[PDB]
């Protein structure tokens, strides 16, 4: 006898092209603006 | 006599007596003091201070002027506070000597 060709069905050998692949992340953080800000009391100029 | 250096000079004999047949009831005989001192000074002279130590930095102020007051109107009780204290220093120890305007004319010069 002859079997000319004959394989596995099916597993690992119909997975090799998807892995899968991967990411990636990030954070998560801010400032806040300053930049208006000036104090609510202010007496001390009045020296003048 | 023996406190001269308590009254003031150029007002004489400093002294109001009157006297009342009547004392206060459950005293036997009292004396009421009502006595006119420059050392008066003392209180206005600390009320002052502590006064531009309130308006000059505006302390304790938004509640007055909350009632419809004006920063003049601290300005004129100050000014008038800080005159009337330079009154009483003005006569505080006030000479019975001559004040002030001190000149004279001259001697006669050869033309």
């Amino acid at each position: 006898p002859d079997l000319k060709n004959v394989k596995s069905k099916i597993g690992s050998t119909e997975n090799l092209k998807h892995q899968p692949g991967g990411g990636k992340v990030q954070i998560i953080n801010k400032k806040l603006d300053l930049s208006n800000v000036q104090s609510k009391c202010g007496s001390k100029d009045n020296i003048k | 006599n023996k406190n001269s250096s308590y009254f003031v000079e150029w007002i004489p004999n400093n002294v109001k007596t009157a006297v009342c047949d009547i004392p206060p009831r459950g005293l036997k005989m009292s004396a009421t003091f009502i006595g006119n001192s420059t050392a008066i000074q003392e209180l206005f002279k600390r009320i002052s201070e502590q006064f531009t130590a309130m308006f000059r930095r505006k302390a304790f102020l938004h509640w007055y002027t909350g009632e419809g007051m004006d920063e003049m109107e601290f300005t004129e009780a100050e000014s008038n506070m800080n005159d009337l204290v330079s009154e009483y220093q003005q006569y505080q120890d006030a000479t019975a000597d001559e004040q002030g305007e001190f000149e004279e004319e001259g001697e006669e010069d050869e033309a």
